[PDB]
């Protein structure tokens, strides 16, 4: 029993963090095989933050300019390449503690741990959701560029984000791992903002299932509706549309509990209309929206707590 | 009001 | 920016988890050096799971009873004792992933790292904290016994808990790594209930002050009180009382912040009064205890977003 | 109703 925001075990992703310096900037760096990734901001000058043509940049650089230290070994970097908004660094020496690994991007609505990094060395491990409009709501300082996200599935490493930056609203921008970013954003500090967000009405609802399983029934009711007034009343929330496809992933989730989707949608739409009258639920006082389905299946028990 | 990437110097 | 249940990276303890069965009994065990610890609970059987005496059931076994292993490989248990409810089995083959360590008993209100573990593989992380009634509101399912949970200082990890059972309320109990129960707990299936818990006040006002940190600042108010006032409306509301140590404690975030702690104290009074009247903190609609003071600083930017 | 030790059979 029990429901926490948990994260995958980050070993397998601190024996590749490694940090880079080029000239005075430094940052983390991922390490995979012979080659490190890390964001390509770390070549850009304090006074081309604006506006700084990167292929310039790499072009004025070479191989020594670029100080790449794991722990307390330093790699010799014997060639450099840009790939979209990550900069690949091929060094002399294969990591030994390289895992199986893989380069997926995400969704929005789907969720990652990061592994919050500073000086190539790992400070902290949590998990968020890549929001609707692709920004995540991380924890990251000064320094923390270069950090990666990813979500591990039988000891294999599916990185899915490398962090570049936070916007004004103090929410954070990045890239997957061959550079592209998610979101309409760019590597250069200018007026960038977040667009609007959503809720992912999924998400909220498997948690609505985790809360059942472990014996939160309180927001339950008789009540069915259709996948259309549901969405109707969603939309006036800044809730996502629910699509049948949703449906079906709640599935499993829905046969557990003995719950069809669309009575646990009702109790949605209560919640929505009414709040919840001092009442929690898996001790939040607002509907939470960044566990998946599959995230529930994996930490709730197979038999609901009847 | 401004972008900031987090790199340190 | 940004303010999340951080936990500390698990790597330096993933490599210390090992699988433990004795019969048909398998739970978790942690390998430091030459010794495996676990649950004393793996020897107990089925029907003595009511009242189990354990000196009675360790002198029925021999080493070759206990099966260990490290992912594919079996240690061979040189050696067994007993050590109140936690259980030392000498094995032939020191760690060599064996990190610097300590075994240190917390205080209720203290947070750590939960590294949740089945069959001796880790599954997940997560950050919480030891209650004023000595539970911790865990995530845990069969075969998690053994689990521990931890704080990293400097590469140095010391280990604090042992997870052992599940109460009726759904809530977590166990050891700290000499086998000692936190609280008034036992390592039988008996009625033993969580007590009353209280919300842990140093913690709340830390998490206020992140808050601050991070630009939430619509709670804040021109009133200040004194340490006793405050402290009549705490108790009224099932808080901890606040001492000068916690104000002390709470001294480097209110310089920080320029707020000082009496003048935070009139905040939470407020809110503990008002409510949050449809208004979030942090992304929270509840007053967030999980968080100590030292936890604050460590994720905040040393400088204040003003 | 009653405490449940989380070992694995």
């Amino acid at each position: 029993s029990g429901f926490r925001k948990m994260a995958f075990p980050s070993g397998k992703v601190e024996g590749c963090m490694v940090q880079v310096t080029c000239g005075t900037t430094t940052l983390n760096g991922l390490w995979l095989d012979d080659v490190v990734y890390c964001p390509r901001a770390v070549i850009c000058t304090s006074e081309d933050m604006l506006n700084p043509n990167y292929e310039d940049l790499l072009i004025r650089k070479s191989n020594h300019n670029f100080l790449v230290q794991a722990g307390n070994v330093q790699l010799r970097v014997i060639g450099h390449s840009m790939q979209n908004c990550v900069l690949k660094l091929k060094v002399d020496t294969a990591n030994p503690k390289t895992p199986k690994y893989k380069f997926v991007r995400i969704q929005p609505g789907q969720t990652f741990s990061v592994l919050a990094c500073y000086n190539g060395s790992p400070s902290g491990v949590y998990q968020c959701a890549m929001r609707p409009n692709f920004t995540i709501k991380g924890s990251f300082l000064n320094g923390s560029c270069g950090s990666v996200g990813f979500n591990i599935d039988y000891d294999c490493v599916s990185f899915c984000y490398m962090h570049h930056m936070e916007l004004p609203t103090g929410v954070h921008a990045g890239t997957d791992l061959e550079g592209n970013f998610y979101g309409p954003f760019v590597d250069r500090q200018t007026a960038q903002a977040a667009g609007t967000d959503t809720t992912i009405t999924v998400n909220v609802l498997a948690w609505l299932y985790a809360a059942v399983i472990n014996g939160d029934r309180w927001f339950l009711n008789r009540f069915t509706t259709t996948l259309n007034d549901f969405n109707l009343v969603a939309m006036k929330y800044n809730y996502e549309p629910l699509t049948q496809d949703h449906v079906d992933i709640l599935g499993p989730l829905s046969a557990q509990t003995g719950i069809a989707v669309l009575d646990m949608c009702a109790s949605l739409k209560e919640l929505l209309q009414n709040g919840m009258n001092g009442r929690t639920i898996l001790g939040s006082a607002l509907l939470e929206d960044e566990f998946t389905p599959f995230d529930v299946v994996r930490q709730c028990s197979g038999v609901t707590f009847q | 009001l401004l972008s900031q990437l987090q790199g340190q110097s």
